[PDB]
């Protein structure tokens, strides 16, 4: 787009591709093409019952989540604030 | 967080959503020079993102097995025991997470901006719960605008959304708010190859949701509100 | 978390351990297809580990001084006091942590999934606290096919090891479980040249343990058992 | 392996190799040769006696844990979930 | 510096430049030219009257710090530990 | 954390600040080697990072809009009542922060360590915290030494700062520690060259801040403890 | 010579001549197929380089200076005495050079072909010369068709041209022909970017020559049949 | 155009971009970007009077040719035949 | 083979791969990966009815011999001696 | 031209024919180091490339349209007049080629080295031309040992083959000997990928010409000394 | 030197590195680091006794003049002009 | 051809040798500009490149085995008879070589050249070809100074070297002119590194002839005048 041109003048390029087939990839991991990104909204919830694990009950909860609607299920999440 | 020079959008600059252009803005917030940022619900967002990585049973272009994916991620997790009455101090009955995008006016200088916000719930009525969201927008919009204040940073528009789940009975809930930065396969791209980088974001650009669906031959996941988070 | 269509771990799929060959199932946790999953002890996996990077006084291939490695890891910290009676809420006599990993059957479609876990110990027992550990295990192979359901992934075999430790009074412990994702270096690679990057890996991925300690010149550090976590 | 013949049919490939001297280095890191990555598996344990820092009592059990058996020790960690 | 010499002959290189117009980059990120990076030492504080949200109360107050002294306010923050 | 091969430091590997030749020790830590670790007050160190990242109305260098900058990074968050008695269990007055740098003697083998501490305060005299303060260099330079103990690694000096902030009633505070890891810009290294990386590096080693400054056409934002943390 | 799956031509397939689509065939050559192949005055190929590379006092985007650029080139050197009668063996009156491009109908599978061709003149007419020349073509495109045949490569149109001069007594002439290959800098391609490849390729292939020049702000150098070779 | 199409699927591309600033690059030179190339028409010829060395007067005369009309005039020229 | 391995010490490598579909490549070409080159003997002979053209005969002569046994038909040649 | 330290040739290194483990030697030429190097006829080198490349009528791996392959190469052109008695000084009735490949002893040293020749043939009799040829390996092998002497690059073997065409009356004709420099293409490649690199080398280099053949599907081209040239 | 900085400017660098032990390569090999070049003067002679092969007396002697004093000896020579 | 831009030269930009600072002019030729063009004795800059490149026998950085070595080359062949009368048209007593290099004023606008040339000797008298050479560097600074005018390209030195030999009866000679174009080893650099390219040529650039030399331990091959051409 017409802001792209301006961005390149200033050495940044918002080009973000994946050289696997279907899959999509991480900012940063090598062998991507572009020095860019895209991103999106995600928002969801999971349950689990309760058991005497603190930790496994909310990794299970945080995986139902990842896994519902918008799937980002087998994904190492880094953090970002 | 944040999103700026290097990156869009799935469904605002990529993929546009028609009820993207169609929305109307649900309040407005003032900002530090004195300008309304509208703010508009981020389900047209929401259901994108959907619509492009697909449903665990019906998978699009999610991302790779074991890939990194770096998010602007938060959450909050609670408990509910089995109707006890003392439910000590952490607890709740249900859990909720929110999402906020903000667009700068100008991306060449000022970065948009995302916001994220979770808690619990202590009353047992849902339908009190979505007052309560609702209200929400107020609170992540006066903290948006104070933000910017401090980058002095002006948007144009904030989207915002929520996510949420009621626990039965001694069953934990985890709501979470995560906004994912990847980059994109191919095969996801009509027209596209390796070998034109640079025009395969053009491409992106210029299909909308709809058209990228019917040129890819996907039905559409969003439908008419057929999605809830 | 995960590891996947990228990746390898060290003991299973490159200098393979020949305990790992040997080991017998402890028992077995059903998956969401009805097979059973097998549960092994990850000692032959952790060891292997401690082969690859050397020890502190005895260090070999171990990561770059100031290198960022990204780890999936996890971990808990707990006090014990000069023997006082009221312990306060979250203290304790021990720290323990735990690390799961378990491959998948198709590493084509599915990724392999790692579960850590962690948590302190209220009992003066550490005897006891094996007990727990051994517990535990059947814990976390619960939640393990929990999430493989989540993306109906299935496993062929899953492995489980703990580290602990006891504090003495007035001490603070720190357990943690963590799996770092690296990259190899040639003098680590046994006729291996950096201008030939994919037989490097062929070459690791046939030298078993041994092979490699022998022609590296190196002695088994993880000897007879010789390594407690 | 043959697996990895399938692998790359995908557009993926294990290839991890770091062009330093006797030092491994981490995934994603520039400089280094391929698009995959290796990992491994580490538990443990350190201790420290108690003073009125609760970070620093962290910092160093957290440090004594990472030059305990494997060697991590001088490694800046980031955290994958 | 002579250290660098040491350095290369190891396979490592302190060099870490950007490619952009004025501003500065992560470690890591694509684009950037050379295997090594620079750092520095910020301690900052900000503060936020109280609202209902420790949460948003501690976003701003995260950002007021951010954007205190040494700038560093549209930055998405990953941490090394 | 660590900053280690790769790596230099803003104030003291590139423009490198007269206050660093200038500055005199506070103390000494016993090192497990014998040899005493001088310590330094880190302030010439971050006021450095102003000059070169610039400020929020005077900016310079700072990273680019939106993008990822990994930190060694640590804080705390702390409430204070609207002047309430009863302040809850983890609230308090004032809240703090520090960071420190340790330089290792042989930066071929051992990598320099960066060791952040954060707090709260209880007590609502200002002047009473810099005394604690002041105490805290030799809980750190402890830590320290305690570090280098775990990995045998020898560190020349070390230089500690902090900040801070006290709460008005009903105000919350965060206190932040942060050292950021990232690659300078082409437009501010004299006479560099993005055909030139390696010279480009030698260009900011060679130039004292004053000189960059100059150079530049930069006033001096640390001028004379005009910066405060 | 061939430029085939990796090239365009000036003139052609970027900066498009309209006295291209403009131009009437001059004859036409049978092909191995049964196809006639127009022949045309490969002039408005010859002014477009000009108008790109420009001349030696209106220089363009000519090649860097000592650069190496690979050339399908061929070339004739003679000698004219000083009016003797005896010219020995090889000497003449004139030079001449010919060049001609042969466009395949299917770009895909056949590469496009260079067909050069040069030689003395040994009369002094040089209007008798011109005869000549418009007589080459037919060797030529006979040659052509004659190549086509070899490899089974059909061309849709050819394009031939001509350059020579005429000697005084005692000079030495020289005619060559050149087709050389080339990368296109980004001050050429209005509103092109290096960080935008393929595009930048596009915008040439959709500009013609004159709303280059017009947007370049360059006069047209071949004007109105200016260039004579 | 709808060729290139084409024949990026068969992993050729016509890309011929030069990183300098106004000069035109030969194929094959290193830092231009792309693996395809550009190419046109020339045909000139140019003269000199006679001197008692053939090589030096073809030298000149295939300089003067170079340097009328398309200007070419300092540069390596390779063969290709 | 195991001589690679004694060539590889050297900093040489003798891999040369072209990624098109079908056809080779030339040494030095753009986008092949490798840094070494593979050959082969070709010898052949082509023959074309005499013309007034010198060249023209010879171009086709050497057209009918690049196309004759081993294909090497539409070849820009360059020549090393 | 040479072939050296980065090179391999096909039929030899890689695709290895068996008739060149088969192959007795002609016979032998002196070396410099006095060791005798035998000469060999180049058939099997020369049929293999037929193998590789393919023919017109059925092509294989041959180079890419329009691509520019350097090649060592030579060539002689000559005419023969329409039965003419005064044949004028460089004509005659045929034309041959020759080239020579010799292997040197030592790889990571010296260079293996290509030795053409060309020249045109005065008589009449064809069956005449083949005694000169055999005669000319004599003539070639003398200059081979001559230029090791230069170089002091001693050989292990030599090949060398031959091609001519006999004109007709009034027909010119061009014998070319010519070694291209080339990269091989995956699909050429069993099991071969762009990600593995220096694994397709090593397949290639295990493949012989008919493991090669019938793992591609191919038919034998030279099937039983069916090339001639 | 001051010259190269005046030449970055326009994008040129006159980096010429290869990536071999002890051995030098020519401009525009893969491999090579940079987009310059470095060259020199050479010019010698040398002789063969004359044979029946007037190609096969050229190589020979334009190997022996290769081969004197500033060695080239086995180089692919290609031919700019 | 030239040298420009991208190039520097063996004994003049580096490894400068001291020859040429203390070389006093020929003559002089005039240029387009009215400016005299001073013409060295190219001797210096011949034995430069032998000290870099080494000789047969006392080998150095030489070009890699098998490698690919662009030329900006000319040469010519001439014959001998046994002490024949009849010397048929183009043969001779010997055979001689030129080159010369030309430093442009301003090398960002104007390019380098290179200007070689090469002949056969017909009388029998070598001191009497030592008259022609030295009369040849006029002929050569001629076209030289014709060249720059077809430019507008101003050179401020030039320097010209001859090489030659003198066949004995039935013995051919050739005598060549090479300028070759290459690319530096790292251990030829001193102090030099792969990872540091911009740097390693300014260290080249810093290093005398006799300072690389010594600092290399090599002994210096052009002594005292001790190669000749
Ligand atoms: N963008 C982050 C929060 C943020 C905003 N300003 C500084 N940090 C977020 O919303 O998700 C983690
Ligand atoms: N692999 C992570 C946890 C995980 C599994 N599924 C989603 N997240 C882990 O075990 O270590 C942090
Ligand atoms: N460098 C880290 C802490 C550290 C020291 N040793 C292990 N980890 C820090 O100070 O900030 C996160
Ligand atoms: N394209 C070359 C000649 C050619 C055509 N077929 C084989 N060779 C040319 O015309 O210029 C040298
Ligand atoms: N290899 C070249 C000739 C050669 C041998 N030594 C120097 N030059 C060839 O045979 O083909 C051109
Ligand atoms: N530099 C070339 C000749 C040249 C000069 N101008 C155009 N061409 C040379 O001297 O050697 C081939």
């Amino acid at each position: 787009s017409e802001l792209d041109a301006k961005l390149n003048k200033l050495g940044v390029d918002r080009i973000a591709i994946s050289p696997y087939k279907q899959w999509t990839r991480g900012y940063m991991e090598p062998g991507n093409i572009g020095n860019g990104y895209v991103t999106g909204l995600k928002v969801d919830a999971g349950v689990r019952d309760k058991s005497d694990n603190n930790v496994l009950d909310g990794i299970v909860s945080y995986d139902r989540a990842e896994t519902k609607n918008a799937y980002i299920g087998q994904i190492n999440m880094t953090t970002a604030s | 967080x944040f999103t700026g020079v290097q990156g869009r959008v799935i469904g605002y600059d990529i993929l546009r959503s028609p009820e993207v252009d169609k929305a109307k803005p649900l309040f407005t917030e003032t900002q530090w020079d004195g300008s309304e940022l509208p703010i508009y619900d981020a389900k047209p967002l929401q259901d994108a993102l959907v619509e492009y990585f697909g449903t665990e049973q019906d998978r699009r272009h999610y991302p790779a097995p074991g890939s990194f994916i770096v998010c602007a991620n938060k959450g909050v997790t609670a408990e509910r025991p089995k109707n006890d009455a003392d439910m000590k101090p952490g607890q709740g009955y249900g859990v909720w997470s929110a999402i906020a995008i903000s667009f700068a006016k100008d991306p060449t200088k000022d970065s948009s901006m995302f916001v994220e916000d979770a808690g619990v719930w202590e009353t047992p009525n849902e339908d009190e719960l979505l007052e309560y969201l609702e209200g929400r927008r107020k609170a992540m919009a006066k903290s948006i605008a104070e933000c910017g204040q401090d980058a002095h940073a002006s948007f144009e528009s904030s989207w915002i959304g929520f996510a949420y789940t009621m626990m039965e009975p001694g069953q934990i809930g985890n709501a979470i708010t995560v906004a994912p930065y990847v980059s994109l396969p191919i095969d996801s791209i009509p027209g596209g190859s390796i070998l034109t980088p640079d025009k395969d974001m053009e491409i992106m650009e210029n299909l909308t949701m709809p058209e990228w669906l019917e040129k890819m031959g996907y039905k559409s996941l969003s439908a008419n509100n057929a999605l809830k988070y």
